[PDB]
């Protein structure tokens, strides 16, 4: 299960950014969404390097983090 | 910030342009099905009392 | 600007309920013909059985 | 290395150039706009392509939301459950192979959302055959820890039971049932 | 469309909002009030400025509604049309020059 229900979560967090990409940023649908695996200590700069280069509950387009 | 908001309201255009021909477009498809279908079976009805 | 934005959603709303309604009366006109188009093929089959009985 | 981290995912627009110093979007943005970690960052395009109304959209996203928060709390559970092995628990919790890889080798990539989630049938449809499949795996894993735990409850009921010279007799274990007092001329003589 | 209005110090929290509960965009106008109102709820006369909006979606509306409702939003049924409008406006009017006269009449009877 810690696999199956894990790629259950992982499609259904793929849907979910398609939405919000589908949402905030506007049709014909496209994308660049890259999920970057942060190092342990960096979170809290790449979301604060990240929301420094953002042209804009996470602004701009979907910058939602994962666990 | 100009070209920001006349980008949403051409993707709120856009988007409603897409809903709008997707439903037309499937509608028309679904129509054009149901007509034949109905056309068939009125004349197979019709046939089928003539005969 | 805002408002021109406003106008443009105004007229895309009115395009969509345009398109919407074309494709309603598309749809009419489709079934109203299949009615048509099988009324024909049924006349002409009863064209034929009545040939075929005055043949007999 | 940072294989077992947190991941952070974005989904920047790809018209424009995220760059807030100037830089080059893409491969450049996520080498230098977001170099200051300097971090692994890719992914591959899965759409579900299948684009509703607005309003089918926003609820959609809500139901997402839901299902994400959901596929969250049960990952978590997972997690317990492992450490009611506590082998997995002792390691991280992330250590659990999927797909046949570890976490972060699966995620880098995300293509499989191809054939099991769904066909491309429709977002709404695809986002209901996905939350109902995780809550039925989720549903099974919580009877199986449920059923774990109720087991080891009975086990442990079982050896709460002093052997013998107290309240609670060593029957098993004693030699009550097979001592002279088994039976009587006309009755069963047992007593402690 | 959204039609209605609003404390003039609250229309930005409105439309941040507006622009949050629905994640992507929506058109959006707004005007200041000549005078304040005397709101019931406020029981004050308070500074107001009108509100409108635009959606696609009917449950795009009707989201909007429910959060105009719980923003203490008060919403009218204007017409889209100008000739409906002026129509609708007209009856306002000769409803309300009556409602005038009428309270002019009983709060000259009440004082006297």
């Amino acid at each position: 299960a810690y696999v199956d229900v894990f790629i259950n979560w992982f499609h259904i967090k793929a849907l979910r950014v398609y939405v919000e990409s589908v949402l905030r940023y506007g049709l014909p649908p496209h994308f660049n969404i890259k999920i970057i695996a942060v190092p342990p200590k960096n979170l809290s700069k790449c979301k604060s390097e990240l929301i420094d280069a953002f042209g804009f509950y996470e602004p701009f387009v979907m910058y939602i983090i994962n666990l | 910030t100009p070209n920001q908001v006349n980008d949403e309201l051409n993707k709120m255009q856009a988007f409603i342009r897409k809903e709008a021909e997707e439903k037309a477009k499937e509608i028309q498809l679904k129509a054009d099905q149901e007509y034949e279908i109905e056309k068939t079976n009125i004349v197979r009805n019709e046939t089928n009392n003539i005969d | 600007s805002q408002k021109n934005g406003i106008a443009t959603l105004l007229q895309a709303e009115k395009e969509a309920h345009e398109i919407v309604s074309k494709a309603r009366k598309y749809r009419q006109d489709k079934l109203k013909q299949a009615k048509t188009d099988a009324a024909k093929e049924i006349d002409s089959y009863k064209i034929q059985k009545d040939k075929e009985l005055k043949e007999f | 290395l940072y294989t077992a981290n947190d991941f952070i995912l974005i989904s920047l627009p790809q018209n424009a150039q995220p760059v807030t110093a100037p830089g080059s979007k893409t491969d450049s943005w996520f080498n230098e706009t977001l170099i200051g970690g300097r971090a692994f960052v890719s992914d591959f395009k899965i759409p579900e392509f299948k684009i509703g109304s607005l309003d089918t959209l926003i609820v959609e996203s809500e139901e997402l939301s839901k299902v994400d928060n959901q596929i969250g709390a049960s990952i978590g559970k997972i997690i317990e459950i492992l450490q009611g092995l506590n082998e997995t628990s002792t390691n991280a919790y992330r250590t659990l192979p999927i797909n046949n890889m570890p976490v972060p080798e699966y995620l880098e990539n995300f293509q499989w959302q191809t054939r099991k989630f769904k066909l491309d049938k429709s977002i709404k449809d695809l986002i209901t055959l996905i939350s109902n499949e995780s809550s039925q795996l989720d549903a099974d894993v919580r009877a199986t820890y449920a059923n774990y735990n109720s087991a080891k409850t009975n086990l442990a009921a079982a050896e709460r039971k002093k052997t013998g010279d107290l309240s609670v007799r060593s029957l098993h274990d004693i030699v009550k049932p097979e001592d002279f007092v088994l039976n009587s001329e006309h009755l069963t003589t047992v007593l402690v | 469309y959204v039609t209605g209005v609003i404390a003039r110090d609250k229309v930005a929290t409105l439309e941040q909002i507006l622009w949050r509960v629905l994640r992507g965009n929506l058109f959006f106008k707004t005007v200041e009030i000549e005078q304040p109102v005397y709101d019931v709820k406020t029981r004050e006369y308070k500074h107001k400025n009108a509100f409108i909006v635009f959606s696609h979606g009917d449950l795009i509306i009707k989201r909007i509604r429910k959060i105009a409702e719980s923003l203490d939003a008060n919403l009218y049924d204007v017409d889209s049309s100008n000739e409906g409008r002026s129509q609708q406006l007209a009856k306002v009017n000769k409803n309300l020059s009556d409602l005038y006269t009428v309270l002019k009449t009983t709060s000259t009877t009440l004082e006297s």
